[PDB]
């Protein structure tokens, strides 16, 4: 319930966030729209750019976003914007910058699984310097991923079956629902890049700050998740690409400890899963056993396959 | 003007004596992993 | 012509299997023999160090061509084989399996040999046979290939050679370097390619000739094309056949859209604005011009933008390298024309856009282009997206052409009001 009653604290504090702004999504006017048009605009683009070629020019996204959410004038498409054009445009990018990172992270990460780590780092530095920032980000991952908090959500007696599967995260319309295949990725992808955030830190600047969402809510994770009976399919898969983005940095962080925790799902919940998951869908759990199989005998977790290289920054 | 500390381990306070047993065995028991982050002291 | 150079850039590109639900027709030249079906290495019983090669290099077991090719090659007497199936199928993995099990280890003298279109291809070849046989010690292999320029009077000890068509016929006969009643296995890799030229077809069959009649003969191509099967069945004596239709791409789970535009400035304008709108985390653009390509590449790097090019003028290495970088995430766009304009494999593409039209020359829709530009993302139930840029009457014109072949709807687009646009793809 800590982490339940956590969980409702950001997602009505993002319902907050909805509402200050009513009134600038909520026009129809010329102008009203050419202005709810430019922000977001400028300010979902320089995340679409994030790429993996070079921290040289990861800053410049950097930076374009720093001026833009701290009031500066940014270079757009044809003439400059800045947020200082309406009080309510401050409320309102912060609303859509938060929503494009998960969103990054739901789309190019899943597909593309080294790209976590590029656009972690900027969002983990644009969550120190603007902490509003990164509760919005926490708010839209939750929802959007209710694994990632990490809660299941049960079943409420009485209800359809539509009702229940938009809850698990499902995107589904009038009558499409969301394959599982098409489904697990999006999944994999959001908690891809939570794994990656929480581990690294943006360089520049020379900040003494601490993170803002430390590396301890990567092992309160695996704790809360490991303590509960797993889900089929979603469990041995994100408990997987979870593992290899940041089982490196948590098993320097907490070196036994860690281990333990290790030794515990090859023997303890290895088998809470065999007979959960049908023979149809065992694909997970197999990568989950060939993964750990490796890094208990290694005594080593791989370094994420991406991980940014100081060749990546000085380049 | 202060900077604060963090919080990636937790101190051997705020911390229980059900969680204490636990990072201090050689095996963790099944449903029964402390939340909290280990402390300094039992990094082993 | 331009086949080789394709079958090339999709040797350096191709990374794993092209997947396949369509199941394989044998056709066994004595019927009552039973049907040959392997599902795993384990039942061929290969040699030792053969199998340990293959499992070295990833595979983990026989690919949907290879359920029924490898068996009907390893099975005694030696049957003869052709091949049907599209590039990225496993072909090349199966003829060079078969090889390295027929040879014999300890005789210095061609055992195998296989003909390639090209030297570039020949390479391509000899990597995999390097690699599936690193743990045969003393096995080498020849590049029987022009450049390769070789003295008079020397003798081939390798016990495989690889060569181009024209050069292969002189090592054997003129020049002597080969003796061909020794070779027990003979190939011909891409047949399909191999014909585009009228020199390979006859040299190809006249070192076919010289060989015995125990002498496996295989050949495989990726089309199904009948100046091929009339080809084929030339090398090839007292055959057997495979075919595996081609995977046929759909837009089933594509939605299709485009966009109304005055002229270019309002056809990137719109692309711009549309940056903005959705989740778009890669995506490839296709353009008439070269002269349009380099300056639309020029203005979305000047908004701060990194993008790929893909032009005539790069090398099939150059276009390679860029590729490759665009898989990795290095580069977020790529804007093409007429380089692999057909349809290219990236995964985290979300987006394709048709900046231009793929049009055919004499002035009509190609279908082929279009479907394939698409087919490629939103395989086996994925979704993708699809916007075409119209500039004019005409090229709306041809817009509901297209819409007619493929009886869906692409509808239309209006690049303002956000709103709509949010909704497009989620
Ligand atoms: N059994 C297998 N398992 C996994 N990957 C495989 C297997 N067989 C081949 N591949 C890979 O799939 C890709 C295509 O192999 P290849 O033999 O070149 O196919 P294709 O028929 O042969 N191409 P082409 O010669 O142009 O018609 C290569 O990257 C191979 O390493
Ligand atoms: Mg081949």
């Amino acid at each position: 319930d800590i982490t339940m009653q956590w969980y409702q604290q950001l997602q009505d504090a993002s319902m907050q966030c909805v509402l200050t702004f009513e009134g600038l999504t909520n026009s129809k006017d010329s102008q009203a729209k050419k202005i709810k048009m430019d922000l977001q605009k400028a300010a979902t683009i320089p995340v679409s750019q994030i790429s993996t070629i070079a921290g040289s020019k990861l800053k410049e996204i950097f930076d374009k976003i720093h001026s833009l959410l701290s009031g500066k004038p940014v270079q757009s498409g044809g003439r400059s914007v800045s947020v200082t054009l309406n009080p309510q445009g401050l409320d309102f990018v912060q609303y859509k910058l938060a929503e494009k990172f998960v969103k990054q992270g739901e789309e190019e990460v899943a597909s593309h699984h080294e790209a976590a780590f590029p656009i972690a780092v900027v969002a983990s530095g644009i969550w120190e310097l603007h902490p509003r920032v990164g509760d919005l980000i926490l708010a839209h991952l939750h929802k959007k991923c209710p694994y990632s908090v990490p809660f299941y959500p049960t079943f409420k007696e009485g209800m359809a079956l539509e009702d229940y599967q938009r809850m698990l995260g499902y995107q589904v319309k009038d009558s499409k629902v969301e394959q599982q295949d098409n489904f697990l990725k999006r999944m994999s992808g959001m908690i891809r890049l939570y794994a990656a955030i929480i581990q690294l830190r943006w360089p520049y600047g020379n900040r003494q700050e601490i993170h803002p969402h430390g590396l301890n809510h990567g092992w309160r994770w695996l704790a809360q998740i490991l303590n509960m009976e797993p889900l089929s399919d979603v469990t041995a898969t994100l408990l997987f690409d979870f593992l290899e983005v940041c089982g490196n940095a948590l098993m320097k962080q907490y070196q036994v400890q860690f281990w333990k925790m290790l030794i515990l799902i090859k023997e303890d919940y290895f088998p809470r899963i065999e007979a959960i998951t049908s023979s149809g869908q065992m694909g997970s759990f197999i990568r989950l056993k060939q993964f750990l199989e490796k890094c208990l005998q290694h005594k080593d977790i791989p370094v994420p396959k991406g991980f940014l290289t100081s060749s990546f920054w000085r380049s | 003007i202060i900077a604060t500390d963090n919080v990636l381990f937790t101190p051997r306070d705020k911390l229980t004596v059900e969680e204490l047993e636990q990072f201090q065995s050689k095996k963790f028991t099944l449903g029964k992993i402390p939340l909290k982050p280990p402390p300094l002291e039992l990094l082993n | 012509e331009d086949r080789a150079a394709q079958s090339l850039l999709n040797k350096l590109i191709r990374s794993n299997l092209v997947d396949n639900t369509n199941q394989v027709e044998v056709l066994q030249r004595d019927p009552n023999s039973p049907l040959y079906s392997v599902k795993s290495f384990e039942e061929l019983r290969l040699k030792p160090q053969l199998l340990q090669g293959v499992y070295a290099m990833g595979f983990n077991r026989p690919s949907k061509i290879q359920e029924n090719a490898l068996p009907l090659m390893l099975a005694e007497p030696p049957q003869n084989l052709i091949a049907q199936s599209q590039s990225g199928t496993g072909k090349t993995a199966a003829f060079v399996l078969a090889m390295l099990s027929q040879v014999e280890p300890a005789n210095k003298y061609p055992q195998c040999l296989c003909l390639s279109p090209t030297y570039e291809l020949a390479l391509q070849t000899g990597k995999v046979i390097e690699q599936m046989g690193k743990f045969y010690p003393e096995l080498k292999l020849a590049y029987a290939v022009r450049g390769n320029k070789l003295e008079r009077g020397q003798k081939i000890s390798e016990q495989i050679v690889i060569g181009t068509p024209g050069t292969v016929l002189d090592w054997c006969s003129k020049l002597k370097f080969i003796d061909p009643k020794k070779i027990k296995v003979f190939v011909l890799d891409e047949a399909d390619v191999m014909i585009a030229t009228q020199g390979h077809q006859d040299q190809s069959i006249r070192i076919q000739r010289m060989l015995p009649r125990n002498c496996q003969m295989l050949l495989f191509s990726a089309t199904f094309e009948d100046s091929v099967w009339k080809f084929a069945q030339k090398v090839v004596p007292d055959p057997n056949v495979i075919k595996l239709k081609r995977e046929e791409e759909t837009l089933d789970t594509i939605k299709q859209y485009y966009v109304l535009c005055s002229s270019r400035d309002e056809k990137f304008q719109a692309l711009c604005n549309l940056y903005g709108a959705i989740t778009i985390a890669q995506a490839m653009i296709f353009c008439h011009t070269r002269k349009t390509a380099s300056w639309l590449a020029a203005e979305l790097s000047k908004e701060g933008h990194q993008v790929a090019l893909l032009s005539g003028e790069m090398m099939v290495e150059q276009r390679a390298a860029v590729i490759e970088r665009f898989r990795e995430g290095k580069e977020k766009v790529l804007v093409t024309t007429n380089v692999c304009a057909r349809g290219i494999d990236v995964e985290q593409v979300s987006v394709v856009i048709n900046f231009d039209l793929p049009v055919d020359k004499d002035g009509n829709p190609d279908n082929e282009t279009y479907l394939h530009r698409i087919g490629r993302t939103g395989r086996f139930g994925k979704r993708g997206l699809a916007v075409n840029m119209v500039d004019s009457k005409h090229s709306m014109n041809i817009l509901n052409r297209i819409q007619e072949h493929f009886n869906k709807k692409i509808e239309r687009l209006d690049t303002d009001d956000l709103d709509e646009i949010e909704k497009i793809a989620n």
